[PDB]
């Protein structure tokens, strides 16, 4: 089969990691000690993508859990489904990085990195035909961001030809008070633009606004943000996990979604938006996922163009209806689709609906609007760095200033590259 | 005495292969275990169906067929399906990792890992033939295996079999069912690579078949199974001349003589009639004239293009079932004199016709009505060039910005291969223009 | 006439042989050239990554060179 190896790192990576496994295990119909008790054979057809086989017909997440904090490890083992992870697959450090990227990437992270690689090798080597890797992490802390991007460099060295996928959570002042996040993020993006094939942009600014503004949540928690992140992750991996024609593995998705090697950052979308504790039509579904309010990155799609889009509809609905509505959507919105990439929206229909939803929609867009997110990160980075603030935290670890410049301007190049393709015409 | 070997390549080739073999079994009275009660020669014979099936001493009739995919899940269904006892496991070849919609992987990276094994299994089939006629290759233009593997295979078969004819049935991509944005790239690359190696190619436009299912069979959202059943009828009409014999049967190679005026101009347009559901056929024979005229209606074509805006260079008709010469002659004379059909001035305006008495069959639980008489027409029209122009334009839109090109370069290709392929297509389009201009 | 008949079948054979030879040749040049391109493209990716290792020792050396 075509196995994915999952890696979660830092507090965030591990929170969203766990929910993902909670959700998809439910979907595939398996209990907290890994026994199948589902009612449909489609739950097992491609179960190996995400799970190994055990004795006694026990299924085990192909997952590797990492943090420089030993703490989050225990709070993972405590949650539901904490008892399913292979116990050798936990790899924890001593200190914690305390929001310092350089610690994550060069020093403390480096010292732990080799022991992570060992578990990755163990998993990989067993694999019949490994498709590649997915990493969940945040970009504002020190472990998820710095150690996570180191891990990625290191894995790409040993598996140069497998696909490398991240779920990257981007920082917002609205959610974390740390002044230093724009540093951790810019240095992260610098690594990702070189070393990942596809990166899902989960923006905490977007997730906060949906929870406050749309979902009526009063003071929204992390659990509240993570509810959205897991719905999204379930949606974007459906195609990987159940049988189907379209984007059925990582390379096929990349090939459909990434027209230029550096433009590999997607805004995901979902409809209907909900929180925990209490049906749309095909046309509402369809209109909603092309709407700025349903985007997990804080970008207005009407401020750019799509290079490529995948849509995934779930639930027992009419295929002819989805086809019509999808055509409809492209006709009424033709301006926002680059004309020089024909037939650039693809559509998948999966009968299996998610949890307590009769029908839903997930959207994955490679839009030139995502530059908004980078420009915002850029404005923050440069507010400080100009007044060389807090630099001492990083240089102290051996980093030169130059590395900051290079990363700043690699992300500027990126922005201006999106703009270039937003502007291009057919003649 | 002339065996044909079928090669089914990638998901489309393979799935169309099952539909075709299933249907051939039904046509010839061969059961899913290979036994054929009505065949009195056990272990061999030189009957007409032996061009497509060999025979074991145990009386099993085995397809002269290889199935190839770079990934196992499609062929796995054939290994465990209804027809799993039809094929020797050696005729079913799979790798572990597919071409990811990327011609470059099917041709070089992944394909090169399995090409000698495939040649090898083909050579086992060739070796059991007393008078090997050639090959029929089934494959999509759009997939990575369908495109890059097939073209690699075609190159190597030219080297290992020189003489031997090779016919293609190629699935041409449609947006209603396609799965890759780079399908225009794969299609232009495979056409350029395959053009010198193929003798005759039948394009099946997935949009044309999709629409025929919607409109003539009232299927709301046609699936592969739906399209493959219809496509299987067209393929069967075309191979019928090799699989049966009869006093009025004209052999596929004779049609070929008429259909290919110049080596590069070898893409016939197929039109099939009647495609009619059971409910609508109840209390309705369509006569010879009716089904014949229906070959000149573009809604029945298997590529979208318009022959009323181009010129014919050949026109062949393959009738099956309850059909007699008096009626064919009369129906064609009518079309002639009703002047609806224009030939290039360098080509006589005749109609080569064949008739096989065997009536068409349908697979159980399908959507096609079973009819008395059907007809497949093969024409060579300058209009088939339209299909190439639509693809060439999509190619051009993407390639001017090098969109997606990095995926091919990362697998070893050079931009030079792209522009060389596309120039070859520009030339093919000039060719179909030149043959249509009046002589001096 | 009989010498001409002989030339004709000879020409047939020759042109067929030459078609095979050219195809073998073009196939083999394309394969080895594709092999080289793909090697280069992987060599460069790995050395970029090697240069990340040099730079990361260089960042750690520089740290411990601070008293
Ligand atoms: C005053 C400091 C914070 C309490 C608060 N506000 C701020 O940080 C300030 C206030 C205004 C100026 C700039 N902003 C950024 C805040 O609401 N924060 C940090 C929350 C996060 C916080 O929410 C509160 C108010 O309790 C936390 N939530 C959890 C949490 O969800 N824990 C769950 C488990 C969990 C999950 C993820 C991480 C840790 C623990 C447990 C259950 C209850 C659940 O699922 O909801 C832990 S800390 C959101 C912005 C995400
Ligand atoms: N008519 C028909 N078309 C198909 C079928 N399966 C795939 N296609 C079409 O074929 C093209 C996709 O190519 P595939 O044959 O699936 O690809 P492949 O040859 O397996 O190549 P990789 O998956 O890239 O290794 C698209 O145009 C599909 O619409 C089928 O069963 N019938
Ligand atoms: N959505 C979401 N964001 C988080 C979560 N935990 C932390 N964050 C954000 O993560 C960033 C800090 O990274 P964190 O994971 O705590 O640092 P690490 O442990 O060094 O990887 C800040 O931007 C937080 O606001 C979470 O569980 N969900
Ligand atoms: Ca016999
Ligand atoms: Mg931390
Ligand atoms: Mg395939």
């Amino acid at each position: 089969m075509r196995e994915i190896v999952h890696i979660q790192a830092g507090q965030c990576g591990n929170q969203i990691g766990a929910k993902f496994w909670e959700v998809i295990s439910d979907e595939h119909g398996i209990d907290p000690t890994g026994s199948y008790h589902g009612d449909s054979d489609l739950q097992l057809e491609r179960i190996n993508v995400y799970y190994n086989e055990a004795a006694g017909n026990k299924y085990v997440p192909r997952a590797i859990l990492v943090d420089l904090e030993p703490g989050t490890m225990d709070s993972v083992r405590s949650g539901p489904f904490g008892q399913i992870f292979r116990p050798d697959n936990f790899v924890f450090g001593q200190s914690g990085a305390g929001n310092n990227w350089a610690k994550g990437h060069y020093t403390e992270g480096a010292e732990l990195v080799d022991s992570v690689l060992d578990v990755v090798r163990k998993e990989s080597e067993s694999c019949d035909c490994l498709q590649g890797f997915q990493l969940t992490h945040s970009l504002g802390g020190g472990t998820g961001s710095g150690m996570g991007t180191l891990l990625i460099s290191k894995i790409r060295e040993e598996y140069p030809d497998r696909i490398m996928n991240t779920f990257s959570v981007v920082p917002s002042p609205k959610v974390s008070d740390t002044v230093v996040e724009p540093y951790n993020a810019t240095l992260s993006v610098h690594q990702l633009v070189e070393n990942t094939d596809e990166t899902y942009c989960i923006d905490n600014e977007a997730l906060y606004d949906i929870c406050f503004r749309t979902l009526k949540l009063t003071t929204p928690t992390y659990g509240d943000l993570n509810h959205l992140v897991s719905a999204t992750m379930s949606g974007v991996t459906t195609c990987l996990r159940f049988p189907g024609q379209l984007n059925a593995d990582l390379r096929k998705l990349a090939v459909n979604m990434v027209p230029f090697p550096r433009l590999h950052f997607f805004m995901p979308g979902f409809a209907p938006l909900t929180s925990r504790g209490s049906a749309l039509t095909v046309p509402e579904l369809t209109q909603q996922m092309f709407d700025a309010k349903n985007m997990m990155a804080a970008c207005d799609p009407r401020h750019g163009r799509y290079l490529t889009v995948a849509a995934v509809f779930r639930g027992r609905m009419s295929m002819k209806e989805v086809d019509e509505q999808m055509l409809n959507v492209q006709n009424k919105n033709s301006s926002y689709f680059v004309e020089w990439i024909p037939n650039n929206v693809k559509t998948a229909v999966c009968d299996i609906p998610p949890r307590g939803l009769k029908m839903s929609a997930t959207f994955i867009g490679n839009s030139t609007a995502i530059q908004e997110l980078f420009k915002r990160i850029s404005e923050q980075f440069t507010a400080m760095f100009r007044r060389k603030a807090f630099l001492h935290w990083y240089t102290g670890e051996g980093m030169d200033e130059m590395e900051f410049t290079e990363a700043e301007s690699n992300m500027n190049d990126l922005v201006s590259e999106y703009q270039q393709y937003q502007d291009a015409t057919a003649d | 005495m002339r065996e044909c070997i079928s090669i089914h390549v990638g998901q489309a080739g393979v799935q169309i292969g099952n539909a075709c073999w299933e249907l051939y079994c039904l046509e010839h009275g061969i059961q899913p275990d290979g036994q054929m009660p009505s065949d009195k020669t056990i272990g061999g014979g030189d009957d007409s169906f032996n061009t497509f099936f060999s025979e074991t001493g145990a009386g099993k009739h085995v397809p002269r067929a290889v199935f190839v995919d770079l990934e196992p899940t499609v062929i796995d269904e054939v290994r465990t399906g209804t027809y799993r006892q039809l094929f020797h496991p050696e005729q079913l070849i799979t790798g572990k990792e597919d071409a990811a919609n990327n011609y470059a992987r099917g041709h070089y990276t992944i394909g090169k890992e399995i090409i000698d094994l495939v040649l090898d299994r083909i050579r086992k089939l060739a070796d059991q033939c007393t008078g090997l006629q050639g090959f029929l290759v089934f494959h999509s233009f759009g997939g990575g295996t369908g495109s890059g593997f097939t073209s690699l295979l075609m190159e190597r078969l030219s080297v290992d079999y020189g003489k031997k004819s090779k016919l293609e049935f190629s699935i041409y991509p449609a947006p209603q069912v396609s799965t890759a944005v780079v399908e225009p790239y794969n299609s232009i690359l495979t056409t350029h690579t395959t053009l010198e190696h193929s003798d005759c190619a039948f394009m099946v436009d997935n949009e044309a078949i999709y629409d025929i299912c919607r409109r003539n069979l009232d299927i709301e959202r046609p699936t592969y199974t739906n399209l493959n059943r219809l496509i299987s009828q067209i393929v069967s009409s075309i191979t019928a001349s090799l699989r049966f014999d009869g006093a009025l049967n004209v052999d596929l190679t004779e049609f070929q003589t008429n259909l290919v005026p110049y080596p590069r101009i070898h893409f016939p347009l197929a039109t099939y009639a009647p495609v009619i559901s059971a409910e609508k056929a109840y209390h309705e024979q369509l006569s010879v004239a009716e089904i014949t005229n229906a070959c000149f209606e573009p809604a029945n074509q298997m590529v979208k293009c318009d022959p009323r805006h181009g010129k014919y260079m050949a026109c062949c008709l393959l009738y099956r079932g309850d059909v007699v010469p008096k009626d064919v002659n009369a129906a064609i004379a009518t079309i002639k004199t009703k002047r609806s059909i224009q030939f290039v001035d360098w080509c006589p305006t005749g109609f080569k016709v064949g008739i096989n008495y065997q009536p068409p069959t349908v697979v159980p639980g399908g959507d096609l009505a079973k009819v008395q008489r059907a007809v497949c027409m093969l024409s060579n029209t300058t209009a088939i060039a339209e299909a190439w122009a639509r693809l060439d334009h999509k190619f051009d839109l993407m390639y001017a910005k090098r969109a997606f090109v990095h995926w091919y370069v990362g697998e070893g290709m050079e931009e030079g291969e792209f522009s060389e392929a596309r120039e070859d297509m520009a030339a093919l389009e000039k060719d179909y223009e030149e043959v249509g201009v009046d002589s001096v | 006439k009989r010498e001409h008949e002989r030339e004709v079948i000879q020409k047939a054979i020759e042109e067929n042989n030459n078609f095979i030879k050219m195809a073998k040749e073009k196939l083999a040049q394309k394969m080895e050239s594709n092999k080289e391109n793909r090697e280069a493209h992987l060599a460069a990716m790995l050395e970029r990554l090697q240069e990340k290792d040099k730079h990361a020792e260089e960042v750690r050396k520089n740290k411990e060179l601070k008293e």
